[PDB]
């Protein structure tokens, strides 16, 4: 399902995940909180309130979601709003990769501003 | 000096910016999950406080138009603190909401005065609805709940205040002072006490406690300065024949008379103790008259036409026990016909009603407590001084809230009552469309306190607001436990007076701030 609701589905599924350390728990909460960013930004660009729509979508199940073009809810499959699984998986994995690279970076070397 | 003059929207945006600075500093302390603000003091250490008016009274800005905005919105918190003693953060939140919405409506081409009239009409209707929505708060459990909620969910404070209010009575007074230990303690005084000790340590007959104890004495109330013993001979001889102790409450006793008294006390002739008359001036006269009424005696004064030499036993009062320490004198179980006490306290109530300053009113209330009720003192215990100050401020907030809740009743707390009122006033209309817009502005601003409480918890204010608006009755949101339920059943109570006062003062200041067009101030 499109519109950013698949990531909300998985984030709501994974709310029970725990880590071995209080720092690994902060990392797990950081990654799960970032899966709602697409739908929230879509609703923000359309002009509604992201929190109410996100709560309504999380409350639903399956392919329930929000149509941004007509500003109504419904089954995302029936409204014809789809994403291939490869697109979502690739975007999530590459975002996590670059975030991990930037988190463990100790030095940056560049030419002088001259 | 020379001035700077700004017109229209420039003035309004500067003013709103100053309002926003002060409101953003104040609003971080609202609810069970608000935080503390550190205030720098020029003389001393910083103070860490969660009180709205304390934070508001410190804010001053470098820019002059923004400073005007902040100085104007500061009066809401000041006035709410003066009137109710609590509810200043809510008043500031409401004022900021009204100002923001009203400026948005003004920028759309509305007439500011009609918006102000609509806001006034909505607030009047809202106050009537709040009065209709209230319920009495008389049992001790509800008073404990109010004191607990006002002290930032501290059960011990609520229990202590409920016990104090139960013991001291409806006519008594309760004060808060610094303690010496780590635990809060309550000391209640029954009877009349004034802060005057004996004039000579030799009067002490019980060195174990260093206190002068007299059983069934006479009280000689001398409204004059006594230096020569020649005046007291008749009454002293009469009391010596009587065979029971005597107490002198006089303006002062000089060396000769005091020396004669101390010589006689140790010889076993008479049991005499002498203390000073409390107060200075007219209040001293009034309290001597009060002691005369309580003890059933007559004040010996020159201004009425009697002399102390002609005094007899009929002019001397009586008591059951008198205990005098280095600092305080207490008179216990004094003989007096009740009608005199009720009459005196009645008169004192009439000059209570005809009093302007709060100092005079509190002195009169202390007098009424001494004559009829009691006086309770609560000591606050804390390890350091900053902690002591923060806890003492919380205890004072709780005491004020319990007083208000007793005198007017309680409504459901957490911002729910304002939402219920605004839901009830959904069909109110004015004379023209600008007035209807102003009514809508007020009704929308009535939901700001709950939204800020939910923000301070890290939740979503709009989801909770919608869920609470969808319910009926006392249905609300518990921000401490993060659950929905009955506001009354879980003990989240707010006095009606605090809510009404916050709404009134916020509307009064914000309606005027909406109608600005020009601002004149000094130059940088
Ligand atoms: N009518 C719609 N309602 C809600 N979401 C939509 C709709 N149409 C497309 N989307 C979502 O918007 C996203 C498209 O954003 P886009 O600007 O194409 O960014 P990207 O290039 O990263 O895909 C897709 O994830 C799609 O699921
Ligand atoms: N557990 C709770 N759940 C929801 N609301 C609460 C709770 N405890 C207190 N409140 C509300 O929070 C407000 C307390 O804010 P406070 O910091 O006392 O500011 P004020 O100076 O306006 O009283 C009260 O209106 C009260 O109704
Ligand atoms: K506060
Ligand atoms: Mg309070």
């Amino acid at each position: 399902a499109g519109g950013g609701v698949a990531l909300i589905r998985v984030a709501s599924k994974l709310a029970d995940l725990r880590g071995q350390n209080e720092d690994q728990n902060v990392g797990i909460k950081v990654a799960l909180r970032a899966m709602e960013a697409p739908l929230r930004q879509i609703v923000l660009n359309c002009g509604e309130e992201p929190s109410v729509v996100a709560n309504t979508v999380k409350g639903g199940d399956g392919n329930y979601g929000y149509n941004a073009a007509t500003e109504e809810y419904g089954n995302m499959i029936d409204m014809g709003i789809l994403d291939p699984t490869k697109v979502t998986r690739s975007a999530l994995q590459y975002a996590a990769s670059v975030a991990g690279l930037m988190i463990t970076t100790e030095c940056m070397v560049t030419d002088l501003p001259k | 000096a020379a001035k700077d003059v700004k017109f229209g929207n420039d003035a309004r945006v500067k003013m709103l910016r100053g309002v926003n600075v002060l409101a953003d500093a104040v609003k971080v302390t609202l609810g069970p999950k608000g935080r503390n603000v550190v205030l720098d003091k020029s003389f001393g250490a910083p103070t860490i406080t969660k009180d709205g008016v304390s934070v508001a009274r410190e804010i001053e800005l470098e820019d002059k138009f923004e400073n005007m905005g902040a100085q104007m919105v500061k009066e809401v918190a000041s006035k709410a603190n003066d009137a109710a003693g609590d509810g200043t953060t809510t008043a500031t939140v409401l004022a900021q909401a009204i100002i923001t919405e009203g400026l948005k409506a003004v920028a759309a081409g509305m007439n500011p005065m009609d918006l102000k009239r609509g806001i006034d009409k909505a607030v009047t209707a809202a106050v009537e609805e709040l009065k209709a929505l209230s319920v009495p708060c008389s049992d001790s459990k509800a008073i404990a709940q109010v004191g607990t909620i006002s002290a930032n969910s501290d059960e011990t404070v609520g229990k202590l205040i409920a016990e104090a209010m139960d013991k001291v009575g409806k006519e008594g007074v309760i004060t808060v002072e610094d303690g010496t230990g780590l635990q809060d303690e309550l000391d209640v005084v029954e009877g009349m006490q004034f802060d005057r000790g004996y004039l000579s340590p030799y009067f002490i007959n019980k060195p174990e406690t260093g206190a002068v104890e007299l059983e069934s004495p006479f009280i000689l109330l001398a409204d004059k300065k006594i230096s020569n013993i020649r005046e007291m001979l008749p009454v002293l001889e009469a009391v010596a024949k009587a065979g029971k102790p005597l107490l002198i409450i006089a303006e002062d006793v000089e060396g000769e008379a005091l020396a004669t008294l101390v010589v006689n006390t140790m010889r076993g002739i008479v049991k005499v103790a002498a203390v000073k008359a409390p107060g200075f001036g007219d209040r001293r006269k009034a309290m001597l008259q009060d002691i005369a009424t309580l003890t059933g005696g007559t004040v010996i004064s020159e201004e009425i036409g009697m002399e102390l030499e002609k005094a007899t036993l009929e002019d001397l009062g009586q008591a059951k026990r008198v205990v005098i320490n280095k600092d305080t004198t207490t008179i216990i179980d004094g003989v007096g016909e009740e009608a005199a006490i009720q009459g005196r306290v009645a008169q004192i109530r009439q000059q209570i009603e005809e009093a302007t300053s709060d100092y005079d009113r509190e002195k009169l209330q202390e007098r009424v407590a001494k004559l009829a009720g009691g006086v309770a003192v609560i000591k606050v215990g804390a390890a350091t001084e900053v902690e002591m100050k923060e806890k003492k401020a919380r205890v004072e907030d709780a005491l004020h809230a319990t007083r208000a809740a007793v005198e007017e009743g309680v409504v459901a707390g957490g911002g729910v009552a304002l939402i219920r009122v605004a839901s009830k006033l959904a069909d109110l209309r004015g004379q023209n469309e600008d007035q209807n817009v102003g009514i809508k502005v007020a009704l929308r601003a009535m939901e700001a306190p709950l939204r800020q409480i939910v923000l301070n918890c890290g939740e979503e204010p709009s989801v909770v607001a919608n869920t609470v608006k969808g319910g009926d009755g006392n249905y609300g949101y518990n921000a401490a436990t993060e659950e929905y339920g009955n506001m009354i059943d879980m003990g989240i109570l707010d006095p009606t007076k605090v809510t009404r006062s916050a709404l009134q003062y916020a509307a009064s200041v914000a309606g005027l701030m909406i109608t600005t067009e020009c601002m004149v101030t000094d130059l940088p």
